């Protein structure tokens, strides 16, 4: 099968600026009939891929002019001259001059914004969960940019390395920041064997991590 | 308006088979090839094959020749894909679509909403919903954050809501994650500190698979 290679993998672009996505194919895309079937799709979070550009440079109905494509043979390029929040999602270049038709790995387009430190919130296990015999300590890191961030859990001053699940939201359209959850799931017996519960977030916005904590002996 | 409606979320067991449908409307169902594309929750798109309803002819990429079987019923303008001997590798959303760029005046490129297929041996399980109130004394900021922990449910989705939907702003429901073979998820909500607790904040969790609907008021302390 013909392989399509897209670059970069991720693409941070300030609002109003231009973005370029490259796509190369393992073999020539000019069909014997003379056409070059290289297209560009955009898949917004949770939605199906939506066509932006077909046959190297033609715009699909409804697609605004700030979107344009170029290239030839095996080298192609998608351009987005006035990036907007709505362009948030993943772009895929596609090829169908050869069978089967194939897609590039994709390019995640990220909106650049001023760096923002997360707001951290910590939550002890709830009485209902304790009653079930379990205990989850939850920590929320909201509204931070960039996405890179490290969270360390400390029980009675000691770093906890397992039993932790993390989940991140995608970039917020009207906000351009990210949020995430860090959950430490222990057994009730384990939870009651300790006092201090600490959530530590380290983000470029500071050298000193953000620290949220509570002592079981005091809530 | 060209429409491709796919059948809903299906649960399947290892080794079983599943069949999904795709209804077309707004164009000659018999004129364009109907394609099936696979998308692993993490990766890209992969063409499985296609069927020309005009005469029910099919074409498959080698890899899927024995995995899927494409079918159509011109009668109801409906296409069907059947995947056999399911493995965890078959879990993904599958899309059906129409794609043709060589008809001058009208370019065809439309996709269905996609059908989620989850292969697993976990048993259907209603979720446990736990209210997350602020830790003691945490009430000095201009705002305050509350949470809702949904744990131990299968399969997905789950519909998490704050105040029956009236509260949508300042919220973040994170993507579900696997704990054992069950899913767990969470949502945080931030409101003006003077708001809560005087004015109630309730987390509503619906799990269609288990036909459950739960409301869990965030009580302080």
């Amino acid at each position: 099968d013909i392989v399509m290679t897209q670059t970069p993998l991720s693409l941070p672009v300030s609002l109003g600026d231009k973005a370029s996505i490259s796509c190369r194919s393992s073999q020539a895309l000019v069909h014997s009939n003379g056409n070059t079937y290289l297209h560009w799709y955009l898949q917004k979070p949770g939605q199906s891929p939506k066509l932006l550009i077909y046959k190297v440079s033609n715009r699909f109905s409804g697609v605004p002019d700030r979107f344009s494509g170029s290239g030839s043979g095996t080298d192609f390029t998608l351009k987005i001259s006035r990036v907007e929040a709505e362009d948030l999602g993943v772009f895929f270049c596609s090829q169908s001059t050869h069978v089967p038709r194939t897609f590039g790995g994709g390019t995640k387009l990220e909106i650049k914004r001023a760096d923002a430190a997360p707001t951290v919130s910590i939550f002890p296990p709830s009485s209902e969960q304790l009653t079930s015999g379990g205990a989850s300590v939850v920590c929320f890191l909201n509204n931070f940019y960039p996405k890179d961030i490290n969270v360390k859990w400390k029980i009675d001053g000691s770093e906890r390395q397992n039993g932790v699940l993390n989940s991140w939201t995608d970039q917020d359209s009207k906000d351009s920041t990210y949020s995430m959850s860090s959950t430490l799931t222990l057994t009730k017996d384990e939870y009651e064997r300790h006092n201090s519960y600490t959530c530590e977030a380290t983000h470029k916005t500071s050298t000193s991590p953000i620290v949220k904590s509570f002592n079981r002996n005091e809530c | 308006e060209v429409n491709l409606q796919q059948s809903g979320t299906v649960l399947a067991r290892p080794g079983a088979s599943v069949r999904m449908s795709c209804k077309a409307s707004g164009y000659s169902f018999t004129s364009y090839w109907l394609h099936w594309i696979k998308q692993r929750p993490g990766q890209g798109l992969e063409w499985i094959g296609g069927i020309y309803p005009g005469n029910r002819d099919t074409r498959y990429t080698q890899r899927f020749k024995d995995k899927a079987k494409l079918t159509a019923v011109t009668s109801a303008n409906t296409a069907y894909m059947e995947l056999s001997s399911l493995t965890n590798e078959d879990s993904a959303v599958y899309y059906c679509s129409i794609i043709y760029f060589d008809y001058a005046d009208f370019i065809m490129d439309y996709w269905g909403q996609g059908t989620t297929v989850t292969v697993s041996s976990a048993k259907t399980t209603a979720p446990s919903v736990y209210p997350l109130a602020p830790v003691c004394g945490d009430t000095t900021g201009s705002s305050v954050t509350l949470g809702c922990l949904v744990k131990g449910y299968f399969p997905e989705p789950v519909t998490l809501t704050w105040n029956s939907g009236s509260l949508s702003s300042g919220v973040h429901t994170f993507p579900a994650v696997l704990q054992s073979d069950l899913y767990t998820l969470s949502s945080s909500v931030t409101v003006t500190s003077s708001t809560w607790p005087s004015q109630s904040i309730t987390c509503n969790v619906a799990h269609p698979a288990s036909s459950t609907k739960v409301d869990k008021k965030i009580e302080p302390r």
